[PDB]
């Protein structure tokens, strides 16, 4: 992990692109300039947006990171990450990942904020976010998920934000919500769901926003009575896509009406 | 082209939450050109990074939005961040 002769800045990181951010960091003046690693371990913040680049590879090697921002690159693979348990604040949207290496965060103790919107992701691995116990901010929306494995959130009892918006989930499991005692933003808009499971939000006691439009709520569907009689309880938290206050905006699908019109209250 | 909207958005979802907190309020009373509307402070309270973007953009346009980001960025001391997304527009 740690670099014994000083060493060009293009031999340790072999992307040209993250390379060049590198240099740029360290405010060198080429890439074939020889760094040591007590600059390396200088480097505490990275910021690359749009920057063309494949691969971190060479990232292993800045073991004080607390910032890393790469958005809209071309990464498909973050296990060079593993190891960076300075990371404090890591956003990767608008990026290319399509899985996430089991335990790719299980070393990631310190980890506040993490987005992954705007990826490729189709599944979620078991546990993968169990020991980000600091979570507060976790973006996966604009992604391909299909489902959601028990459990995934049980462990993030500080989270205050959560956006699962433009997916493709079909269901949710039973009390998948139970321990995000603290959540005050929940985004499931522009989903598959017909139905979830009775009383999925009953244990949310700080949710101030919530967006459930653009799903296909059946009303006959086990689970939308509750549903129904929450949205008619909490109606100031159901939000629609401007923003306002809308607890009509989910919308029974074929009929069109408000899921908030199947009981009255 | 629709690179300035991408450049908005990278940037805003960079922000912490605190960040954007602040981002929001300072929106209240960055200075703007004449004839353009200014966002009403309980419009932001619910926004995120995403919903931002598409505010800013809708306000202003792709153009201008990305230069008003930049002075607000400026004004909060993220100079790097306001660079990257001045570099990106142009």
């Amino acid at each position: 992990e740690t670099i014994t002769v000083s060493t060009p800045i293009k031999q340790i990181f072999p992307d040209d692109a993250f390379a060049e951010t590198i240099k740029a960091n360290l405010k060198k003046k080429s890439v074939t300039d020889a760094v040591t690693q007590n600059e390396l371990n200088s480097i505490d913040q990275i910021i690359a947006n749009n920057s063309d680049i494949k691969s971190v590879q060479g990232i292993q090697y800045l073991p004080n990171v607390r910032k890393l921002m790469l958005p809209r690159n071309k990464l498909h693979d973050i296990s060079a990450l593993k190891e960076l348990t300075n990371l404090t604040y890591l956003k990767l949207h608008n990026n290319q990942l399509q899985s996430l290496p089991n335990g790719v965060f299980d070393k990631l103790t310190n980890l506040k904020e993490l987005s992954l919107l705007f990826n490729q992701l189709q599944s979620l691995p078991d546990g993968v976010f169990d020991k980000l116990t600091n979570l507060t901010y976790l973006n996966l929306a604009h992604n391909q998920l299909q489902s959601l494995p028990d459990g995934v959130f049980d462990k993030l009892t500080n989270l205050t934000y959560l956006n699962l918006a433009h997916n493709q989930l079909q269901s949710l499991p039973e009390g998948v919500f139970d321990k995000l005692t603290q959540l005050k933003d929940l985004r499931l808009y522009q989903n598959q769901l017909k139905s979830v499971p009775d009383g999925v939000f009953d244990r949310l006691t700080s949710l101030q926003y919530i967006w459930l439009h653009d799903n296909p709520w059946d009303c006959t569907c086990p689970g939308i009575r509750n549903l129904s009689e929450w949205i008619n309880k909490h109606s100031g938290v159901v939000r629609n896509s401007a923003g306002s206050v809308a607890p009509d905006s989910a919308k029974c699908s074929g009929s069109g009406k408000p899921v908030r019109s199947i009981i009255c209250p | 082209m629709g690179r300035a909207r991408d450049a908005i958005l990278d940037a805003l979802e960079n922000l912490t939450a605190e960040e954007l907190k602040k981002f929001k309020l300072k929106l209240l009373s960055v200075p703007l050109r004449e004839g353009y509307g200014r966002i009403p402070r309980g419009a932001l309270l619910s926004m995120d990074a995403l919903d931002l973007t598409d505010k800013l953009v809708s306000f202003y346009l792709e153009t201008y939005g990305a230069e008003l980001t930049a002075n607000v960025l400026r004004d909060m001391g993220l100079q790097e961040m306001a660079g990257q997304l001045q570099a990106a527009t142009h």
